[PDB]
RNA sequence: GGCCAGGUAGCUCAGUCGGUAUGAGCGUCCGCCUGAAAAGCGGAAGGUCGGCGGUUCGAUCCCGCCCCUGGCC
């Protein structure tokens, strides 16, 4: 998770250590966290309450001190003694809540059980509620971006407020802020694997607290208001210590400790039991903190119980640990435990500041619990001992961010900026060398430079300059035949859906489709959202007719959908390639290979139909769906894609087969259309008479024709032949054999009667079709027209069998 | 003043009109279109985009990944990887628009949908800057909000740009609203693409077509832009 | 910025004509020698008042044209004479309409810039031209086939294409009975933007067409674009999840009552329940009466958030049936 | 293969188109296209020019 | 990962811890009616009650697992 949760009065303690005085309104700080790159997800205050709310002590009814001798009474989490909040008679509780009653921290407003219990010594009995829960102070949520994990604590979002406004900022990890504890000897016996990802293990033991102690007030409040629940003292610092520093801490029990601790990798099928009192089973890639016995804890992610502090617990080893952030990511996502370290070693940690917050951990702990510091501390900084956590600097020229930027920022500004986040910069003429701090590991290229200078000025002052526009070539020939598609479809009925590319749960074998139909070979979707719908779609019409059923089951009977969109028909099982390295341009071997890899994916267009293709009206009772108006969408698209199409009976599914035809361009299939196969409309709950259509627009070639046409100014001559063909000869076959005899001088044939009938004979049918001839350069004459007809009926007797009807 | 309608008109769909709208304005300013497939390969989704080996997006929780497991085949979660192979393909400079489908792992519901599409803008050339990038927001803005309309850019976090930055818009037409993300090509995509950073810079922005429709008309279902009834594209017209 | 939305709709306008049966030609300005008077249009009609060329290639057309229909009906006529008897036409194209007698202005010095005053001096002393479209059907309006023996051209063709156009230009026309030569009194309507006229469409009048020599029953439909608003709709559609309601409902009025104008009144009062309407039966059987016609509409009922009743629709329709009762003077079958 | 296109699709005229094309290509480059009236002043027709 | 609460006709939803869901509203069909319609009146069709199994002469209703939704985490 990403969240931070902090109140304001916390943030404002660290960050007017330096700036005296500094104090703004909630909605500013917003503003401000907004504008330098913190996205805040909630502005909450805390309550608020009025009148009866004071603090009391119990003395399961009992008297309840409210303060002066005013003894009033009124489950499981309070005894007698301990202090308490409570709503006088006449509450006024969030939001309108009105004996008396004992209120929780969730009741007030202002943390998650039982009812909220004030330490001994919080308040005298009878101060002001509100003042001393402090409802006056407002929770901030945020949610910081993984590049900037030191921003998980107080401290570095005290540091970039003292950025955004020009502030003095005390370093709450600092040695002149945390006093150096002595170092008179090791504090525990260690060993660590160097080849575990560890850079930094530190351990100092807290000796002679008290058991029955608990954490103050002001302590305990902060935890709640950032989503910690307290415990104990020695648990309490580990996490207040966490949310100030950044750098998490966990508390074991030293005498619960037996021989020398060890970070080690896991083993497979080691279980350990966590704080939590749950198993866990562990990997190989995993680290661990064992000893001569069990395991202590999990590196990085949470402790275990074999060493976790009770509520009895006098001595206290403490633990300041840099955990390798590939290895907490990786150990935490598979046991699912986000827990408020393992998210802050995944975003790295400063690993300059573990002595730091562990002598912060000591003096907090025996403060608080009347404990004495050991002055041992164990301190292994890597092999050899690390002494400097300083990144690699960085070198860039100063004016980059200004170019980067477009704006002409005055002098020193990136050097002040980028001093300001904790940077060293050296100047060597034009060029800054910049070494960033320990706990911004995120800044390794200029251009992270760059976006620390832009986001502390402030985005607002990049001006808006629209950039030349380049020679461009505009839509490509496919890009426009799509829209040109698109247009004619809609023109004449059709609308548009989104198809989805996820296919309906056993959709072939609704279409009765064979074991080895292309499309069923699919490509597998492994984390659907619905486990019956893992398979890719090869074809747009399962999409379209689930959209069909829809607006036929509310009520729409006469659709005419279309859909534009690709498929994936793979051409082999699922097979990835290696990782290429990242730091250089793949060659174009290794890109046609991941070509290769993919499945193909080809811009199809499809179109189904179903009830009335024409409405009725004053005109008459409209026409229902036919399989010609299908072919009609195909011939729809050929004039938008201006391409010519031909036409042939074919058997499909889950087409009709009597009324399913195959569209070719040329010599290559490009689809098919018509009538859907009645079975399959049965079992798929389609309307009666569904038609579709579907065609492959890659297989289409773009063609871009430059016509000529030279208009004849002399008359043309009109005639019409009757032919007698086979019922199966296609009528346009007859139509292209008049064409080729008659030649030159047909200018426009038209089919315009079929007629059956036993004049005729059987399984035969007369076809008229009207001629219109026309001369370039005279006027023709009944027998020149005549001699171009009968060449026509002799090419159609020799192509299809035709006869001239007598 | 009797109907002559015998053909009622259909509709094209308003994203793809939206999107041709988007399409006809960056023609305008000198662009082109690229198109690339949905299923897409982790090395053009995840790695040339400099994310991280143990990313939370590269897990089975937000993409959708092709079976069987650890086979760095996917369906895309942007159309970021259209404009990879328009850097690896096309000689700089480059000024590229990506129209495409996207996948996320977001139940369909009133304000989310698992399938939406988005538009994603890439310029390499020598010499841009953020300036650059602000004013071709706000000639994206005004052309789909009005002459009124303004964009603001608020620092944040993206794999594939540094300094990255969120876009909020502002239309006299309901307030700032919530559209895209933006930020100057991070120099680590442009390495694994095989160009210089020192003499090339470059911007990139991406914005979702389904949150664009919704909060300028105003559709308070989402889940009627995608499920494809008639009721919800017959009212926006024919279209072009 | 790309094309303005002008310039964008005139291609959709175009695109919509052509996918719809129409042939675009390039018409010419000048206007054919006595037009007018082949018209019969009146001597103060707006469109006589045109602006003359001094120096045309023909000595008998000096005049420019104030409409698009005459260069549209001469290659009509060419088209039909040249044995393409089944043809419509359509064009885009502005217009000369003059507002006052042929006034110049001076030579402006041009060392310097023209002011804006001189600039709107300049202007002024144009003609207006504003862009209009125009269309001519003659003929067969659907070719014969194996389907049947097509359909000739009528009005309502040229009405069509007033919705096609509009369509195209994403307005809502309303078309309203009209006398406008050269259109045929009977079977001319006004199209109308809300409350401004933007042209008129139907048949041709029959005179016209003998002393014009053009066929007959041909038809013509002429809008000003510039009158027509460039609209930008952003529509958001609510599409409810709860089934509809199907009624059809029989109203008898007189025949001069336009179906519109029943329709208009059958959604004011059926209110927002009401989704669809549509007309599909015009009955003048004898028990209807004289000069009386009966109008069937198919009605779709669907509320947003509940399902209806039998009742609640009825309740809806009777609602719509005083509204035309109303309106009207629509009676109730039966 | 019957005839099935009982609405005779008509052309927009080949000048018109060309035009269109010709106007794509600029508006491509960051051009943009004006228009003007046929019956212009002659201070705008020539003295201007 | 927890007990729960839900998936029921074309649409929107009621209802039963075992033999009939005499399911509702709207949607579909027939008759009277109309030139043809609708309404009205009078008749009907249509669900394998979330899937795979377990018990039982018999399961929408009880055991188990899972598919998907909210709830509260
Ligand atoms: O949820 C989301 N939908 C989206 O399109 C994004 C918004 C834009 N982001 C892509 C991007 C980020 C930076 C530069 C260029 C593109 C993804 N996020
Ligand atoms: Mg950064
Ligand atoms: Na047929
Ligand atoms: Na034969």
């Amino acid at each position: 998770s990403n969240a931070m949760r902090l109140p304001y009065s916390w943030l404002r303690e660290v960050v007017a250590v330096g700036a005296s005085g500094w104090d703004v309104t909630p909605g500013e700080l917003e503003q401000t966290l907004l504008r330098i790159g913190h996205e805040v997800e909630e502005v909450i205050p805390l309550g608020p309450v009025d009148g009866p709310v004071t603090v009391g002590r119990v003395a399961r009814a009992c008297a309840v001190d409210i303060g002066d001798r005013q003894y009033r009474e009124i489950a499981t989490n309070f005894a007698v003694g301990d202090l308490v909040v409570v709503a006088l008679p006449g509450a006024t509780l969030p939001g309108g809540f009105t004996d008396g009653m004992i209120c929780s921290a969730a009741e007030l407003n202002l943390g998650a059980s039982g009812i909220l219990v004030l330490p001994p010594g919080a308040a005298e009995p009878g101060a002001d509620g509100a003042g001393v829960l402090g409802l006056d102070d407002v929770v901030f949520h945020l949610a910081i971006t993984p590049d900037r994990g030191y921003c998980m604590s107080v401290r570095g979002l005290a540091r970039e407020l003292a950025c955004a406004y020009d502030l003095d900022f005390v370093d709450p990890a600092s040695n002149s802020r945390v006093p150096p504890l002595p170092i008179e000897g090791p504090a525990w016996p260690l060993t660590v694997q160097p080849e575990t990802g560890v850079r930094r293990f530190a351990l100092r033991p807290v000796i002679g607290i008290d058991p029955a102690a608990v954490s103050p007030w002001w302590l305990q409040r902060r935890l709640l208001l950032c989503g910690i629940r307290a415990t104990c003292p020695a648990v309490d610092v580990t996490n207040y210590v966490m949310l100030e520093l950044g750098h998490p801490m966990h508390a074991h029990d030293r005498n619960r400790i037996s021989g020398t601790l060890g970070v080690r990798f896991a083993r497979s099928g080691e279980t350990a039991v966590t704080l939590d009192g749950i198993e866990r089973k562990l990997d190989t890639a995993d680290v661990l903190i064992v000893d001569d016995a069990a395991t202590a804890a999990i590196g990085g992610v949470m402790g275990a119980a074999s060493t976790e502090v009770r509520a009895d617990s006098t001595d206290v080893l403490l633990e300041a640990a840099i955990w390798d952030p590939a290895a907490v990511s990786r150990t935490q996502r598979r046991l699912h435990l986000p827990s408020e370290a393992a998210r802050r070693y995944e975003r790295t940690v400063d690993p300059a500041i573990s002595v730091a917050a562990l002598d912060r951990c000591a003096r907090l702990l025996a403060d608080i619990a009347g404990g004495e510091v050991s002055p041992t501390l164990t301190d292994w900084r890597g092999d050899p001992p690390c002494d400097d956590w300083s990144p690699p600097p960085i070198r860039m020229g100063v004016d980059v961010p200004d170019r980067i930027a477009g704006v002409a920022y005055p002098q020193g500004t990136t050097a002040r900026r980028l001093a300001q986040i904790g940077a060293v910069v050296t100047h060597d003429g034009d060029t800054l060398t910049v070494t960033p701090p320990s706990w911004r590991p995120d800044l390794r290229q200029p251009a992270d430079l760059v976006e620390e200078v832009l986001r502390l000025e402030g985005l607002e002052v990049i001006p808006s300059v629209l950039p030349p526009a380049p020679a461009g070539r505009g839509l490509t020939a496919g890009q426009q035949r799509r829209r040109t598609i698109g247009r004619s479809l809609a023109l004449s009925g059709y609308v548009e859906i989104l198809p989805t590319p996820f296919l309906p749960a056993g959709v072939f074998d609704l279409w009765g489709l064979e074991a080895d139909d292309s499309r069923r070979m699919t490509t597998r979707v492994l984390n659907p959202l619905e486990a019956d719908r893992p398979q890719l779609a090869t074809t747009l019409l399962p999409a379209l007719l689930e959209a069909l059923v829809r607006n036929v089951s509310r009520g729409l009977v006469d659709v005419a959908l279309f859909a534009i969109a690709q498929v994936v028909q793979p051409t082999e099982q699922t097979r990835g390639v290696g990782l290429i390295p990242v730091d250089r341009r793949p060659t174009d071997d290794e890109i046609a290979m991941l070509d290769a890899s993919l499945p193909r994916q080809p811009q199809h267009v499809a179109a189904v139909l179903a009830g009335l293709r024409e409405p009725r009206g004053p005109w008459g009772p409209g026409r229902p769906v036919e399989a010609a108006d299908a072919f009609e969408a195909v011939r729809i698209i050929a004039r938008a894609s201006r391409v010519d199409v031909t036409l042939r009976p074919a058997q499909y599914l889950p087409w009709h087969p009597g009324r399913c035809a195959q569209v070719f361009v040329g010599e290559s299939s490009v689809g098919h259309a018509g009538q859907l196969h009645p079975a399959v409309i049965e079992r798929s709950g389609l309307p009666k008479g569904t038609c579709a259509v579907e065609l492959n627009l890659d297989a289409i070639p773009c063609s871009a024709p430059l016509p000529a046409p030279r208009v004849s100014p002399y008359p043309a001559v009109f005639q019409d032949v009757s032919l007698v063909v086979a019922a199966d000869i296609p009528a346009q076959a007859v139509a292209d054999a008049v064409r080729a005899g008659a030649g030159d001088l047909l200018e426009d044939i038209a089919l315009f009667d079929v007629f059956t009938g036993p004049q005729i004979g059987e399984h035969r049918k007369s076809l008229t079709f009207a001629l219109r001839f026309r001369a370039p350069d005279r006027t023709l004459t009944e027998d020149d027209a005549s001699a171009a007809r009968d060449a026509a009926v002799q090419s159609a007797a020799e192509r299809v069998g035709a006869v001239l009807r007598g | 003043t009797l109907p002559s309608t015998r053909v009622p008109a259909g509709a094209r769909h308003p994203i793809i009109m939206l999107a041709e709208h988007v399409a006809d304005t960056f023609i305008a300013m000198g662009w082109e279109l690229a198109e690339g497939p949905e299923v897409e390969t982790e090395q053009f989704n995840f790695d040339a985009l400099n994310f991280p080996a143990d990313h939370p997006a590269r897990g089975e929780q937000d993409t959708f990944y092709i079976a069987p497991e650890d086979s760095r085949q996917l369906l895309r979660t942007h159309t970021s990887p259209v404009q990879i192979r328009t850097l690896l393909a096309r000689e700089l400079p480059v000024y590229i628009i990506s129209i495409g489908r996207t996948f996320r792992t977001d139940e369909l519901d009133a304000t989310h949908t698992p399938i939406f599409h988005q538009v994603e803008g890439l310029a390499v050339d020598r010499g841009l800057s953020m300036a650059h990038l602000r004013g071709t927001l706000d000639a994206f803005a005004r052309a789909e909000f009005g002459p009124s309309a303004r964009t603001r850019i608020r620092p944040h976090f993206f794999p594939f740009t540094e300094p990255s930055a969120e876009v909020d818009v502002w239309f006299a037409n309901k307030a700032w609203v919530e559209w895209g993300g933006c930020g100057m090509v991070h120099p680590n995509v442009l390495r694994a693409t095989g160009i210089d950073p020192d003499l090339y810079s470059g911007f990139a922005f991406g914005m979702g077509l389904e949150r664009t429709l919704q909060f300028r008309n105003g559709i308070p279902d989402m889940r009627d832009m995608v499920e494809g009834d008639v009721r919800f594209s017959l009212p926006f017209g024919v279209g072009a």
